[PDB]
């Protein structure tokens, strides 16, 4: 099981597509799931993700034309009880003692969050946060130097390795951060 | 630990 | 579905418009419009908003060539003025949703770039949310979704002075205590308590308000109309939902939030629960209000 998370493309609203080096490594076949944070638009970055894998599940991101998109999501994944939520729902933005307050209300293990376009893994009260930010590396009002970031989650019974990809310069860089459920 | 950027990772 | 061919077209024209210089960027975005205006009302939905964006990015880079082109002011009040046009032939179009939640993004970017008569622009750009809030939003759903991003918008915002915070802040307020749906607003009024804690004017020194009674009395007001819902099943999804805000305002060192109003409605919502369907909602609904129990416990 390995599931991909990302969003806030803002196709076309802000980018035209994914950086070059991102549209090497996603393709079809290698990737189980993938957890979308929204904003991706439109239909011809939805239908590319529903290429990539069979199961993509979608949250409605603030600017998605699409209203059939629910605005949160919770779904399992081996163990974990993931909770997916584009983010402008959650004030103040950004904010951990609101972003744990929803994780409450979902009752996940793993909440996935993206209004911001800024790049978060994180355990807090032995509970853990993902943040992909914006896999274009789209323009934010509140944060200027934007690094296109997708993350990758590998899942394996009680334990999950989650991967960050950034496009830093031309060079796609990777870090890994791993979390056991208690 | 540095890791290759490909879909999954390996290791340096 | 349709303009899958001319997103992608402005798609690449935004992409190939970054190899332009900041100056000559303007001149060619201003074609750009009076081009994309000649395709009729459905196109627009789809070709503008780009457009807009762009002006957005181009306004913040015209900050970066602060120190060597010091007409920079006056060129981002011309993109702005660019945005408010172009934004407004959406509504012409009539459209809502989105140029509200263009709107709002204009009035974020005003704010954080700071050039002279930035708060001015940003006032409008809000002032203008709140209109097509208003006068062209009436479906309870729509209307909370729309609400809480002016709110979260707004409470970001740090260049507003008191005497324009103020008529914004209780506008929230209002606004928020009469949705259509009495469920809705509890959440909204509640949601709302954040622009009294974490709103910043210029006045502070930058700093945040900390208006414990007011977050209270928003608070209070939201307890009010929990009372007053139609189902017992949001009833009380409702009340552990204040609780949880409560908490995060005891936690953030709020002194108007004592132990003895949590315990309060602990002990309301111990009374109510028992009453309900058995359901799957009404087992998210205890898995939620024990997780606030248990994280209670803690801290």
């Amino acid at each position: 099981m390995l599931v991909l998370v990302l969003g806030d493309l803002h196709i076309p609203h802000r980018c035209n597509s994914l950086p070059a080096k991102f549209k090497k490594l996603l393709v079809p076949g290698k990737i189980q799931h993938i957890l979308c944070t929204g904003n991706l638009c439109t239909k011809e970055s939805y239908d590319y993700l529903k290429t990539l894998a069979g199961d993509v599940h979608i949250v409605r991101g603030d600017f998605d034309e699409n209203l059939n998109y629910p605005e949160q999501k919770v779904v399992t994944v081996g163990q974990f009880k993931i909770g997916l939520i584009h983010g402008h729902q959650v004030i103040p933005w950004g904010d951990m003692a609101s972003l744990a307050l929803l994780q409450r209300q979902f009752d996940v293990d793993i909440l996935i969050s993206g209004h911001t376009h800024k790049f978060e893994a994180f355990e807090h009260e032995n509970k853990f946060y993902i943040n992909p930010g914006s896999a274009t590396g789209a323009y934010n009002a509140l944060e200027t130097n934007i690094i296109p970031s997708f993350v990758l989650m590998d899942i394996q019974a009680s334990t999950v390795v989650t991967y960050v990809y950034q496009l830093i310069g031309d060079d796609v860089k990777v870090e890994r951060i791993e979390y056991k459920k208690p | 630990e540095e890791y290759t950027p490909t879909i999954p990772p390996k290791a340096i | 579905e349709d303009f899958a061919d001319e997103q992608s077209l402005v798609g690449r024209f935004i992409h190939l418009l970054r190899s332009e210089d900041p100056d000559q960027q303007y001149l060619i975005l201003n074609t750009a419009r009076k081009h994309f205006g000649a395709g009729g009302n459905q196109r627009i939905r789809f070709t503008l908003p780009p457009l807009v964006f762009a002006a957005y990015q181009l306004a913040f880079r015209y900050k970066e060539n602060s120190k060597v082109d010091d007409k920079w002011e006056k060129k981002c009040q011309k993109i702005f003025s660019f945005a408010h046009q172009t934004i407004s032939a959406l509504i012409k179009a009539e459209l809502a949703e989105l140029p509200l939640r263009l709107f709002l993004q204009g009035a974020l970017a005003a704010g954080e770039i700071g050039f002279e008569n930035h708060e001015t622009v940003a006032y409008e750009f809000m002032s203008q949310a709140f209109s097509l809030y208003e006068d062209e939003i009436s479906d309870s759903k729509a209307q909370l979704a729309a609400i809480t991003l002016i709110i979260g918008t707004f409470e970001r915002m740090k260049c507003f002075s008191e005497e324009n915070h103020e008529p914004l802040r209780t506008q929230c307020a209002l606004a928020a205590s009469k949705l259509l749906k009495k469920p809705d607003q509890g959440r909204a009024v509640s949601t709302c308590a954040h622009l009294f804690w974490s709103g910043r004017n210029t006045d502070k020194n930058g700093e945040e308000l900390h208006g414990g009674k007011r977050v209270m009395e928003c608070l209070k007001k939201a307890l009010k109309i929990a009372n007053q819902c139609m189902d017992p099943s949001l009833q009380v999804q409702l009340f552990i939902e204040i609780l949880n805000r409560y908490i995060y305002f005891y936690e953030k060192e709020n002194d108007a939030v004592t132990i003895q109003v949590l315990n309060q409605l602990i002990q309301k919502i111990r009374e109510d629960l028992p009453n309900l369907e058995s359901s799957e909602e009404t087992e998210q609904i205890n898995k939620h209000f024990h997780n606030t129990l248990e994280h209670l416990r803690l801290r």
